RNA sequence: AGUGGAGCCUGCGGCUUAAUUUGCACCCGGCCCGGACACGGACAGGAUUGACAGAUUGAUAGC
């Protein structure tokens, strides 16, 4: 994926699909007030 | 405190290095700081320079010509 | 008297499956 | 780490040499007696910027 | 341009400007919003059920939060039409049709806190020849300083269009008793520019001396790091 | 006439990230080579050069 190998299965219903599919290539995003006293 | 009459005066070291020569209770030898009876243009109210200490001069002890005993 | 006490007295994911693709 | 002494007193350093002499190597006076003194050991870390 | 520019605010706002405002999604959002900040900045006794004066409160928007968070309050408008709308949403607060400027009738020390969402920048426009912009904020700041109990904040949304604007709103205010200050929440920031007037009831020797041999325009040396530095103790 | 409202796209911030380059530059892995001078070591008992085949490797390769 870039960085790291990834290490898939290959089931019957995986045929229409790329190899790239399985190992995604980037991690997914994860991303109080004033009261004044005086 | 001077010897001779028992008053306190304030007295101005060249620097910080040649402070380190001087201890509570050592006799030192004073002079005036050089405009004759008046103060310093940079440091307020001081009139005086140590000139010696334990019988040796200021000027010796900080170029290591003389040591100083105690 | 004082005494000589120098010091004080008083005592769920596969098996190949990468940590980037988990 | 000493037992208390109350100043002025002289502080002589010496090393022992192999053949058993102790040499001198310094010559003071006792300042304070206080553990609230600290020492503050500094590392200083190097970079390249490139 | 502006809703205000466009002359009295009650013969602004008719049925048809009721109808459209209700009828407007931004509204609904920007005055929910605005409402929960004046809310917040106001101190109010925290887990207390308070009872706070909408001196604009329209269609309601603004009262409808404050019946929302359990906070009863009396509303005041100038528009017939949106005060008919607004008891058309069936709001829990009282309702009553009167002028700011005029003055608020209730008992000196009565409300724990006051609303005002955008309905102070109609004050400092004289729409008639008797209207006299200074006088009527004043009196408005007077009543509310007196109606609201002695301590409690009156947060004011207000939507400036020039600086003679704000600065009649706040010496009007400060004269009238009012102290405290104004916290523009997001101010670099254009579209949340929001003004709430919060308004509670209750070697340099060597230099110059180089400097005046330079302007007196004699020769002087070049001014280096060297200029003012001790060569050496002196015994 | 609009924009500021809504959906989409894009530019600066910010957030995630190995990198989301910057006022192919970025990231993850694998090659190649990198002084003489002085002094002290090993060196014809042998210093050092090239090499098939197999393998490691994402792949092959006397690198
Ligand atoms: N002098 C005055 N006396 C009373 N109400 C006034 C006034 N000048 C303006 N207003 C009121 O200011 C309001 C502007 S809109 C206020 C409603 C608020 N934005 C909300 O929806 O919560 C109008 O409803 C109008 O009646």
């Amino acid at each position: 994926n870039g960085k790291t190998f990834n290490q898939v299965e290959i089931k019957p219903e995986m045929i229409g699909h790329y190899l790239g599919e399985f190992s995604i290539t980037y991690k997914p995003v994860k991303h109080s007030r004033f009261i004044p006293l005086k | 405190q001077l010897i001779k009459n028992g008053k306190k005066i304030t007295a101005f070291v060249p620097n910080d290095g040649c402070l380190n020569f001087i201890e509570e209770n050592d006799e030192v030898l004073v002079a005036g700081f050089g405009r004759k009876g008046h103060a310093v243009g940079d440091i307020p109210g001081v009139r005086f320079k140590v000139v010696k200490v334990a019988n040796v001069s200021l000027l010796a002890l900080y170029k290591g010509k003389k040591e100083r005993p105690r | 008297e004082s005494l000589q006490a120098e010091v004080i007295p008083d005592p769920k994911v596969p098996k190949g499956t990468s940590s980037y693709q988990a | 780490y000493a037992p208390i002494t109350f100043p002025p007193a002289s502080v002589l350093l010496f090393k022992q040499k192999s053949n058993g002499m102790h040499s001198l190597i310094a010559t003071g006076h006792l300042m304070s007696v206080d553990p609230d003194r600290m020492v503050i050991k500094r590392v200083v870390l190097s970079g390249h910027p490139f | 341009r502006r809703p205000e520019h466009g002359g009295p605010p009650e013969l602004f706002y008719d049925e048809t400007e009721a109808r459209k405002y209700v009828r407007n999604s931004r509204m609904i959002d920007i005055q929910t919003r605005m409402a929960g900040r004046a809310l917040e900045l106001l101190y109010l006794p925290e887990n207390k059920p308070c009872y706070l004066l909408d001196i604009g409160c329209g269609t309601g928007l603004s009262g409808s939060y404050l019946s929302d968070e359990g906070h009863y309050w009396v509303g005041l408008d100038i528009s017939p039409a949106m005060l008919d709308e607004a008891v058309d949403r069936e709001i829990e607060g009282d309702l009553l049709l009167g002028d700011m400027g005029q003055g608020i009738p209730f008992k000196p020390g009565t409300f724990d806190g006051c609303i005002s969402i955008s309905a102070v920048q109609w004050l400092c426009n004289a729409n008639k020849k008797s209207e006299n912009p200074a006088k009527r904020l004043y009196c408005f700041f007077a009543s509310l300083f007196s109606v609201l109990v002695r301590g409690s904040r009156a947060v004011l949304q207000l939507y400036p269009e020039n600086s003679e604007q704000l600065e009649l709103i706040t010496t009007q205010a400060t004269k009238a008793g009012f102290s405290g200050g104004m916290v523009v929440d997001y101010p670099n920031s254009a579209k949340a520019k929001k003004f709430y007037l919060c308004l509670f009831s209750g070697r340099a020797w060597v230099l110059e001396k180089k400097e005046r041999h330079r302007r007196q325009g004699r020769e002087v040396r070049p001014d280096t790091q060297y200029t003012g530095r001790k060569r050496k103790p002196r015994f």
